[PDB]
């Protein structure tokens, strides 16, 4: 019976939250402000309620401030509001929006969940207990006062499901996802690596609890590009900036970091020390049992003609991955809709096997 | 290898209007006068006649690498 | 010749190539072996055959004497070299002392060769790990394993190859003295251990035994099929 | 025509009927790779099919002019997707280690994980063995499409297309012209037509006869030994 | 960055020998104690598995009928040296009708503790404790990979040698007896080992002028352990 | 026309510059090396020429350059890449120094740590006239330097500098100053007021910068 | 319920009760003061070239407009209008009013620390001599200029640190930055790498501008290998801008009027590719190094990471330390946390010894193939 009184008083508090002369004061603030509100740029701040700004041409002025908005929302390199007639600081401007953010932040529910992963069951609980169970259930760690594991390296041969695992963590989540392929840290201008790194982790630390997933980072060392300045003596400095940004100073925060490689032996081991990355997880070519789950799930949504056996396909290649399985399970469908059919026969799989593997 | 020698002979034997252009002449001190000079050359070219433009050394212009900061 | 030292110590106290050549063993086929008290048994798993070809040349279990038996892991070529040298050594021992060659001698020879092989000038260490099962005088079954370091090291059951931790964990919860009471049960115990290992289709299950007063018998893969069938029958009888 | 059927089945079929794929329940494809000798139709096929299926053709290869039109030139290359979300039925196409890196970022986005569909990628290159093995994971590219050098009937069709703009003459044998070519490219027959026009022009004539074509064949086969 | 293996240091030592002195430290512990009644000695086996049959691991091996030994860390580099040391003691008793004293044994070993090279390969990786009873009474001897051989009255090696040397200098003096030193060693053992001390973990080796040969079969170890 | 210093990095070359500043009452003019490096193309030449002009109009003019190798770099003809503008500033320095329109009112002192970096036109023989090498302090000079830097500190007068100089092998003057100062602070560790010879010994042991790792088992 | 409904009633009673003052009382918190700031001035800032004689007669470059000859107003001091001084100048009559601090290049403003990360000296135990020496250099002259004056010495104005990675360098720096009391200024070594030639030089200039303005401050350099280590000279012209940045770092550090009340701490992982101009003392005096914690260090670091966690205190820690011969504190931290994570596999509230043994054979023996220090102990 607490619903009635609680709802009445809570709605009164919500209507008093909207209940916060007065219109005359709004008109006076509008009188102080000019109508063509010009935009400036801070350079420094002087503590006597007037500071230096910088116009769009370069002219700079010691101007006072119309102090009702929080001026302490502003730092060097900020955007202000200025007048034409006296150039005074009209007030704060909300921040410009947001090409790096909109590019590097995955906004949407991004694909299928753990119902699609093919029989791992042990790697999954490790990445679960490193990201999901810490973040979504932050109650066990209080009991033991143990900080969560920081970094997770996924590695293994190509085709095993690093990308799937990242997408599945990004499915069931509560944090902002940040995706940068590691090959975008090689720029044709000098000194552009550390700028990308500092902007990336600035975005991460300013926005939210987050997951920064950095994929195929091993290609930063074993791929020299002609579209570059002096290669290795800039790449090394970029790696050093990534290093210092990852485990440097000033209370790192609520940022999770997951990285994924093909090869691991060409990495500078200074990233691979603990304190930065605590979990290193192998992804092997699985077995001949969880392959049945992979063929099953990648044939779970199709009109499979039951004259085929999946054990004919398991035995076929001795070191096939889930990449090969997806490739055959889609190429057989491409052979199916080539001849206006619905169900898929055995020779479709035969042609798909002879198309994917041996070409 | 005799590059401008042939444009010289073409300027001699022709009847058409012939406009020589220094390559680096477009980039100048005042802002925006370059594209305006491009407009100038092409408006006069459209005006005159069946005509011939020779622009020497467009390596001053066509450089495949830029820097949109400077 | 090649005046160089391939294998250098680490800055933190290792031999890179001895500890690292164990990985080549770690990425080979699995093989177990136990001793009963009167019948010895061993066998390899994961032949990973093409199911449609010859199989008399891929035999991973051989013998050096009429008394001693082999198994290995890792890569097969170094095993071929070590087996050739071991055959020569055991027969040369028979040249001298008129006994049948003791198993402890041939394991010391293999481990000694392996260590002076790792020590020497520019020779790459042997990335294998053998199993040497034999029952010398007065019928005593014993079994030793090797290591790329060269440490002969007597066990009671085996744990090598791929996923040896799982297999030794099954042998850990399966150390029953009852299992080595019935020779047939010891054979079935190897079959159940290797069944708690890989596919174990009854195709790559190559096993050979010796009843210590005979030579090695390679079993025809229909008897192993009935062994797996009665193992599945006992597994149904567990419920 | 077979390559036409392939690109039909892989691009026109997702656009006009997504629910065929979603009824059969596989991944709708996202990648096409074109190979062959350079000069055999690597561009016209892609541009043409993208024109007929009503998709905004986009060819971003390597300029900085392009890097000013897309964004402000600041940091990366992914802002093409920001301009591609606004014209969602669109196709991205490229020429020949840089462009392969570009394709790596492109595919690494739209391999199931970037957006709603209607965005695809096409590379045209030559000599498949010169590219990355990490690109050659079989779960990465969906179709690989061959362009053979043209045959007698193929060059005949090419000639009967490119001859349709000239001032020809009756009683001309085109199959002789096609069967004097040493398996030329799809680019060079257009050169034969243009040089035939030039040879007719220098005679102060208005029609084009077979002599001009045969001398153009001689000219192009003389240019074939230039590098 | 791979330099030549026979390079000294910027500070002075070498490299590879120093890395050998580091490589000792991972090995199992051992404790030997000189007493005028005779030399006693102890070791830990470090049993890993129950499948691992325990009586086959050798730590105390036999050089002569009166010269004992114990090894550490790498097993098989030690096995070569043990074999060769035996051969050279047999050469001495043969060509001299007398017993090669323990110091002369260890001089013969550390003559080629460092002959590591590319012509005429790596340094060996074992620390050794040498005992026995020569004419100079009991002797306890300790060498290293660097050949820097010294006499020690009661040296403890390997992984737990810091607290072993410290707590050993706590309990040791000059006029100890045998059995007191035996239990004084195994107290230190079951303070420095990890597993429960029982019949299968450790093994002793004592050689006396009276108890003429080093002889130590099983289950007197049981009687010694139940005396704790 | 001009004097160059060069040598090992701790023999002291800033010292003579500050010395001649302390003694000669001309317009002594300092110039750091990379201060002639500019971002905008064509300001380093302006900077060099303005420096020489302000030297000329204050006619007794001693111009000091420190680390001339910052702008002094051996040129090269390559493609696709290459530093240019710094060589332009270097050529401006050369020509406004020597060549056309010579002068008698300029005095130039340069000092690099390494010699082989420079273009031969920088030195040629009339740009920087007197090549002056600096050696390491031999025996007595080390004792002289340590005796100089021990001046303000209260030395107990039972300290033989000869022992110190004969055991400080292959040091510079800066390392000798480091020896003396760290000896003072090692004496300040135990809190004793005036120094002792053992403090100097331990200061030498600290300046040598051993990296051990516990070497004890010798002899 | 009763607390919830009664707190809703009380808080909303205060809210709807002050609503009477909200609807009865009819920004202006500064409005009259801001309109008295309307007789104030726009005050454009400038830069001064020089003065003239017998009179003020000042000469100014504004920034872009022109250069004007001006006069001072009456509310100034005729002294502190020296050359190269950013002063605020009237827009109408062009007259100087107030001198100000110079240009600071605001991308350099954001590397002063402005906070204090909480790292105590207790977190680096087992490194007592290193803590002692670094204390002696950094802490003691800023808090006690007593022994250093009454005996007549100068403290070493520079200290470099090195060792294997993950050994405590960063952590010791933060431990100082807790109890610093000075203007601690962070510098990442990659901050001096910009697109344009000689730009990082100007960054170093502005660093020492800030350093000379504020007395008794600290500057921390971090991973100085990016700043520049060697002057490898070839017929290619490769790494050179970094080299000029390094030389400008040399000269404005120490030489020809030295630095003042500033102390520099550098920290590298590979102190071997360094030009010996940095190795000259007078710039980088004490070579404090971090080796591995030998035996008792790891016992103490187990006491550090174990003192505030749920364990079973009946176990020992020495046996845990005896299995970690070449290991860093980072690996110790991973051992402790991973033993906790094995306790999360079951549902317990206290660790076991077996949990720590799982942690040891999980971290050390398994990931010892990577292990980060078989090729940095040699300082490659
Ligand atoms: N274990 C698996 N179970 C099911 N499908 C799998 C599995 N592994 C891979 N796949 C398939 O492979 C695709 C994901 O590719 P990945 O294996 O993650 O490629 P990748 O090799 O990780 O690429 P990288 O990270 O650059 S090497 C999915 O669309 C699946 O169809
Ligand atoms: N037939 C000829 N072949 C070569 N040189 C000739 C010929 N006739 C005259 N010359 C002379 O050589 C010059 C040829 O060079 P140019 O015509 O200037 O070519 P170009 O302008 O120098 O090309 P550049 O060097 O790349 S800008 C002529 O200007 C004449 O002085
Ligand atoms: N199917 C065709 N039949 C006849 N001519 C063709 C055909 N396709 C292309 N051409 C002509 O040949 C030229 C070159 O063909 P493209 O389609 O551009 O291939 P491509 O651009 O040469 O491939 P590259 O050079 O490796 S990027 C075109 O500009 C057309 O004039
Ligand atoms: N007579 C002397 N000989 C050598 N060094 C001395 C002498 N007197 C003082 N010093 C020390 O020399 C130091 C100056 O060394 P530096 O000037 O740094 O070396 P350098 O000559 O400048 O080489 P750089 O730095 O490449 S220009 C001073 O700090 C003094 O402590
Ligand atoms: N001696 C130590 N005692 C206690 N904790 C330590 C010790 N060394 C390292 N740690 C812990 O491990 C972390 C890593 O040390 P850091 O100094 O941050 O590594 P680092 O200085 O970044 O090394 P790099 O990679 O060469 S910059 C520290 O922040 C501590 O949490």
């Amino acid at each position: 019976l607490e619903r009635i009184k609680d709802y009445l008083l809570m709605e009164e508090e919500f209507i008093r939250n909207q209940e916060q002369k007065q219109e005359e004061e709004r008109s006076k603030v509008d009188d102080l402000r000019g109508t063509p509100m010009s935009v400036g740029t801070l350079e420094e701040i002087i503590d006597d309620n007037h500071a230096i700004v910088s116009t769009s041409v370069g002219s700079e002025h010691y101007v006072s401030i119309l102090s009702f908005v929080d001026k302490d929302l502003l730092e060097p390199g900020c955007s202000v509001l200025l007048n034409h007639k006296v150039h005074a600081v009209i007030g704060v401007l909300m921040d410009d929006t947001d090409p790096l953010v909109t590019v590097m932040k995955v906004e949407k529910a991004p694909q299928e969940t753990y119902a699609d992963i093919g029989g791992l069951d042990n790697q999954i609980q490790e990445i679960k207990e490193s990201v999901e169970l810490p973040l979504t259930h932050p109650e066990y760690y209080e009991e033991m006062g143990i900080k969560p594991p920081k970094g997770v390296i996924l590695y293994g041969p190509p085709g095993t499901g690093k990308t799937l695992l990242a997408k599945a963590v990004a499915n069931q989540t509560s944090a902002t996802f940040l995706r940068v392929v590691g090959s975008e840290l090689i720029q044709k201008y000098l000194g552009d690596g550390p700028k990308l790194v500092r902007e990336l982790f600035r975005v991460a630390e300013e926005h939210a609890p987050s997951i920064v997933f950095i994929d195929e980072i091993d290609a930063i060392g074993t791929k020299r590009y002609d579209s570059n300045s002096g290669g290795e003596r800039e790449i090394q400095r970029t790696m050093l900036e990534l290093l210092n940004q990852l485990d440097g100073f000033d209370s790192r925060g609520d940022v999770k970091v997951i990285m994924a490689t093909n090869r691991i032996e060409t990495l500078d081991p200074a990233l691979i020390r603990p304190g930065r990355i605590d979990r290193k997880i192998e992804f092997p070519l699985p077995d001949e049992k969880t392959k049945k789950r992979i063929f099953q799930i990648h044939t779970s949504r199709m009109t499979l003609a039951d004259d085929v056996t999946l054990d004919d396909l398991i035995m076929a290649k001795d070191d096939l991955s889930g990449a090969d399985i997806k490739a055959i399970c889609t190429e057989a469908g491409l052979m199916a809709l080539r001849e206006r059919r619905m169900k898929v026969t055995n020779e479709d799989f035969k042609k798909s096997k002879e198309n994917v593997l041996y070409k | 290898c005799g590059k401008t020698m042939l444009a010289k002979a073409v300027a001699h034997h022709t009847t058409a209007a012939f406009i020589r252009v220094v390559g680096s002449e477009f980039v100048q001190k005042y802002l925006g006068e370059g594209p305006r000079m491009v407009r100038d050359v092409f408006r006069l070219a459209k005006e005159n006649a069946p005509a011939i433009i020779f622009i020497d050394e467009i390596d001053a212009i066509a450089t495949k690498r830029f820097d949109a900061q400077t | 010749s090649y005046d160089r030292a391939i294998t250098v110590f680490s800055p933190d106290g290792h031999l890179f190539q001895v500890e690292y050549a164990q990985e080549a063993v770690k990425k080979g086929s699995t093989a177990v072996g136990v001793r009963g008290r009167d019948i010895v048994v061993l066998g390899v798993e994961k032949k990973s055959v093409a199911k449609l070809q010859d199989e008399r040349t891929v035999r991973k279990i051989c013998a050096l004497d009429d008394n001693v038996c082999m198994a290995f892991a890792g890569l097969t070529a170094d095993a071929r070299i070590v087996i050739n040298r071991a055959r020569v050594e055991c027969q040369s021992h028979r040249l001298t002392v008129e006994d049948p060659v003791t198993v402890e001698y041939i394991t010391r020879y293999i481990a000694s060769l392996k260590q002076r092989y790792t020590q020497s000038n520019g020779r790459r260490p042997f990335g294998i790990s053998a199993l040497i099962v034999g029952f010398d005088f007065d019928g005593t079954p014993r079994l030793y394993q090797t290591d790329p370091s060269g440490t002969y090291h007597a066990w009671k059951a085996n744990a090598i190859g791929r996923g040896a931790k799982s297999v030794r964990e099954f042998l850990e919860k399966n150390y029953t003295d009852e299992a080595i009471e019935t020779d047939d049960l010891t054979i079935k115990l190897v079959i159940k251990a290797l069944l708690e290992v890989v596919q174990s289709g009854g195709k790559n299950i190559e096993l050979a035994v010796m009843r210590r007063d005979q030579s090695l018998k390679i079993l025809n893969p229909e008897e192993i099929e009935k062994y797996v069938a009665e193992i599945e029958k006992e597994k149904e009888e567990n419920e | 025509d077979k390559q036409i059927k392939e690109i039909k089945e892989v691009i026109e079929l997702p656009v006009k009927h997504p629910e065929l794929f979603e009824a059969l329940g596989i991944a709708q494809p996202k990648g096409v790779l074109l190979y062959g000798p350079p000069g055999t139709g690597k561009t016209l096929l892609a541009r043409a099919v993208a024109h007929h299926t009503d998709c905004t053709f986009i060819r971003v290869s390597g300029s900085e002019l392009v890097q000013k039109f897309i964004g402000e030139g600041a940091r990366m290359v992914r802002e093409l997707f920001v301009m591609a979300r606004e014209h969602a039925p669109s196709i991205i196409f490229m020429d020949e280690s840089e462009v392969q890196r570009t394709m790596l970022e492109l595919l690494n986005q739209l391999d199931g994980f970037e957006a709603t569909k209607n965005i695809k990628v096409i590379m045209a290159t030559n000599r498949i063995d010169i590219l990355d093995s990490a690109l050659l994971r079989p779960g990465r590219i969906d179709r690989k499409i061959e362009f053979p050098p043209p045959n007698e009937e193929a060059r005949l069709d090419i000639l009967k297309i490119h001859s349709r703009k000239m001032n020809l003459t009756r009683g001309i044998n085109l199959r002789k012209i096609a069967e004097l070519m040493p398996g030329a490219s799809g680019a060079e027959v257009k050169g034969v037509c243009t040089e035939a026009g030039m040879y007719a022009l220098r005679e102060r004539r208005v029609h084009v006869t077979q002599e001009d074509f045969e001398m153009a064949v001689a000219k192009v086969m003389q240019k074939d030994s230039e590098k | 960055y791979d330099r030549g293996v026979n390079t000294f240091s910027p500070e002075g030592r070498l490299f590879q020998v120093e890395y050998a002195i580091e490589a000792i430290k991972l090995g199992s512990t051992a404790i030997g104690i000189q007493t005028s009644e005779g030399v006693c000695l102890a070791v830990e086996k470090r049993i890993t598995s129950p499948l691992m049959e325990p009586s086959s691991i050798e730590k105390i091996v036999e050089i002569d009928a009166h010269i004992g030994c114990a090894m550490s860390g790498l097993i098989a580099d030690a096995k070569t040296l043990i074999d060769k040391a035996r051969v050279e003691t047999q050469n001495h008793w043969f060509t001299y009708n007398e017993t090669m004293t323990v110091e002369s044994v260890t001089q013969a070993v550390s003559n080629l503790a460092l002959q590591f090279g590319e012509e005429d390969s790596r340094p060996f990786g074992v620390a050794l404790l040498f005992g026995g009873v020569d004419e100079k009474g009991p002797q306890l001897f300790h060498m290293d990979p660097s050949g820097t051989f010294v006499q020690c009255d009661a040296r403890a090696i390997g992984s737990a040698s810091e607290g072993a040397q410290s707590s050993l200098q706590e309990v040791y003096h000059k006029s100890m007896t045998l059995k007191e030193a035996i239990k004084s060693s195994l107290i230190i053992l079951k303070q420095v080992m990890e597993e429960k001390l029982n019949a299968t973990n450790i093994e002793l080796a004592t050689v006396q002028p009276g108890q003429n040969f080093h002889m130590f079969t099983k289950e007197e170890l049981e009687e010694v352990i139940k005396d704790i | 026309k001009g004097v160059l210093m060069y040598g090992p990095p701790g023999t002291g070359k800033t010292l003579l510059a500050r010395a001649c500043a302390a003694q000669t009452k001309a317009t002594f003019l300092k110039l750091a090396g990379p201060q002639l490096v500019q971002m905008f193309i064509g300001d380093g030449a302006k900077l060099v020429r303005d420096a020489f002009a302000l030297a000329k109009e204050k006619a007794p003019s001693i111009i000091f350059i420190d680390e001339l190798d910052a702008i002094g770099t051996k040129r090269f003809d390559s493609e696709k890449a290459g530093d240019r503008e710094v060589q332009r500033t270097m050529l401006e320095l050369l020509n406004q120094l020597d060549g056309f329109q010579p002068n008698t009112q300029v005095k130039v002192i340069a000092a690099t740590n390494r010699v082989d970096i420079l273009d031969p036109a920088l030195l040629r023989s009339g740009r920087l006239d007197r090549k002056i090498e600096f050696p390491m302090p031999n025996e007595e000079a080390r004792a002289r330097i340590m005796q100089i830097h021990s001046r303000k500190m209260n030395v107990s007068p039972d300290v033989n500098y000869e022992e110190l100089a004969r055991c400080t092998d292959d040091f510079n003057g800066a390392q000798c100053k480091a020896v003396c100062v760290e000896a003072g602070m090692i004496a300040l560790r135990r809190g004793a007021t005036e120094l002792t010879h053992e403090d100097y010994m331990e200061g030498i042991l600290e300046v040598q910068a051993k990296k051990k790792a516990n070497l004890q088992y010798y002899a | 319920q009763v607390e919830d409904d009664i707190q809703q009633l009380l808080k909303k009673i205060n809210e709807l009760t002050g609503i009477k003052e909200s609807d009865t009382g009819l920004l202006a918190a500064d409005k009259q003061t801001l309109q008295s700031e309307q007789p104030l001035q726009v005050a454009r800032c400038t830069k001064i070239i020089n003065a003239d004689s017998e009179d003020p007669k000042y000469i100014i470059n504004v920034k872009q407009f022109a250069k004007f000859v001006v006069d001072l107003s009456d509310q100034v001091a005729p002294t502190d209008i020296e050359e190269g001084m950013r002063v605020g100048v009237d827009r109408n009559k062009y007259q100087i009013h107030i001198p100000l601090p110079p240009k600071i290049d605001p991308t350099v403003t954001m590397m002063q620390v402005e906070e204090k990360p909480d790292v105590t000296y207790s977190d680096v135990g087992g490194c007592k001599e290193q803590i002692e020496k670094l204390r002696e250099v950094v802490e003691t002259p800023l808090l006690h200029p007593e022994r250093f004056v009454n005996l007549g010495i100068e403290p070493p104005k520079g200290v470099l640190l090195f060792g294997p990675p993950g050994t405590g360098k960063t952590l010791c720096a933060r431990a100082v930055a807790n109890r610093t009391d000075a203007c601690f200024i962070r510098v990442i070594g990659s901050e001096l790498v910009q697109k344009y030639v000689g730009e990082g030089a100007r960054m170093v200039r502005e660093l020492f501008e800030m350093a000379r303005t504020k007395k008794a401050c600290l500057i921390f350099f971090d991973e100085i290998d990016a700043i520049g280590g060697a002057r490898f000279d070839d017929g290619a012209g490769g790494d050179n801008e970094v080299q000029r940045t390094m030389l400008e770092l040399i000269n404005q550090l120490d030489g020809f009027d030295p630095r003042g009340n500033i102390k520099v701490l550098m920290a590298t992982n590979r102190p071997d590719t360094l030009d010996p101009a940095l190795m000259r003392p007078g710039r980088l005096d004490r070579k404090i190094e971090f080796s591995l914690p030998d035996l008792e260090g790891r016992t103490h670091i187990f006491k550090i990471h174990a003192r505030s966690m749920s364990v079973e205190r009946d176990i020992r820690f020495e046996l845990l330390a005896r299995l970690c011969p070449n290991s860093t504190g980072a690996e110790i931290r991973s051992v402790c946390t991973e033993a906790g994570m094995f306790a999360i596999r079951a549902r317990r509230k206290i660790a076991t010894e077996k949990d720590f043994l799982e942690a040891v054979n999980k971290v050390i023996k398994s990931y010892a193939k990577f292990s980060a220090t078989p090729r940095y102990m040699t300082y490659n």
